[PDB]
């Protein structure tokens, strides 16, 4: 699915 | 003559969706009397017509120094794509050609392990948390550390090492105040890499 990193969305699949 | 550097996007805006990766056409040792810079793009060889100049900038070395940027897509670099720049300038007998593009071999995950500070360090007024980064290619890679999700400054962390099965590894290590370590908070290691599902992923810590 996403990833997030400190709030920032970092990719999805 | 003026000189040509063509550089690659930052890997974090290349594996975060939410950033802009761009590549770097830097020209310098541009002349005042022929400070004009013709540049071409191609990505694959297909002319592109979409990049911007930055402003030139005097280096008071009695040079200048010209610089093209091209936004490309990260699916783009990620795929292998090459981005030539060309340069002409009436100081260049014949104009400069350089091509660039991302590491090529087939992308390998990296392996994320958490290792604790050493029983020996325990003695010490601040103890030094390990995570072992390995099997990952390309090199590009991203390290961060951070504790009940806030970040983590005091750390340090290795260049990429290439290892003996053609893989990069490194190490980052985190300092804290060993009481910190002894109160049982929980830290994470954040990487960021191509290869990771969704280019990112995370490592707890704790006693
Ligand atoms: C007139 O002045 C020009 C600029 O001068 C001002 O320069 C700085 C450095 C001050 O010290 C002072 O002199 C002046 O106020 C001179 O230009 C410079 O020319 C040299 C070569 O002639 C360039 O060196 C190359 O550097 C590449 C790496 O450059 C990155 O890192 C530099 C610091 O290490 C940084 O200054 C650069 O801007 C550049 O930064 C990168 O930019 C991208 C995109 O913008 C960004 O994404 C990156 O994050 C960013 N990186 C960093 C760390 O910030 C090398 O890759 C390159 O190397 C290969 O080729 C060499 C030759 O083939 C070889 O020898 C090497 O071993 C290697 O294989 C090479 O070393 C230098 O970058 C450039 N400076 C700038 C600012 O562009 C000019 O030379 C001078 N003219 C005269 C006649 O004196």
């Amino acid at each position: 699915d996403c990833a997030w990193h400190l709030g920032e969305l970092f990719w999805c699949t | 003559g003026p000189s040509v550097f063509l550089f690659p996007p930052k890997p974090k805006d290349t594996l975060m969706i939410s950033r802009t990766p761009e590549v770097t056409c830097v020209v310098v040792d541009v002349s005042h009397e022929d400070p004009e810079v013709k540049f071409n793009w191609y990505v694959d060889g297909v002319e592109v017509h979409n990049a911007k100049t930055k402003p030139r900038e005097e280096q008071y070395n009695s040079t200048y120094r010209v610089v093209s940027v091209l936004t490309v897509l990260h699916q783009d670099w990620l795929n292998g794509k090459e981005y030539k720049c060309k340069v002409s300038n009436k100081a260049l007998p014949a104009p400069i050609e350089k091509t660039i593009s991302k590491a090529k071999g087939q992308p390998r995950e990296p392996q994320v392990y958490t290792l604790p500070p050493s029983r020996e360090e325990m003695t010490k007024n601040q103890v030094s948390l390990t995570c072992l980064v390995k099997g990952f290619y390309p090199s590009d890679i991203a390290v961060e550390w951070e504790s009940n999700g806030q970040p983590e400054n005091n750390y340090k962390t290795t260049p990429p090492v290439l290892d003996s099965d053609g893989s990069f590894f490194l190490y980052s290590k985190l300092t804290v105040d060993k009481s910190r370590w002894q109160q049982g908070n929980v830290f994470s290691c954040s990487v960021m890499h191509e290869a990771l599902h969704n280019h990112y992923t995370q490592k707890s810590l704790s006693l």
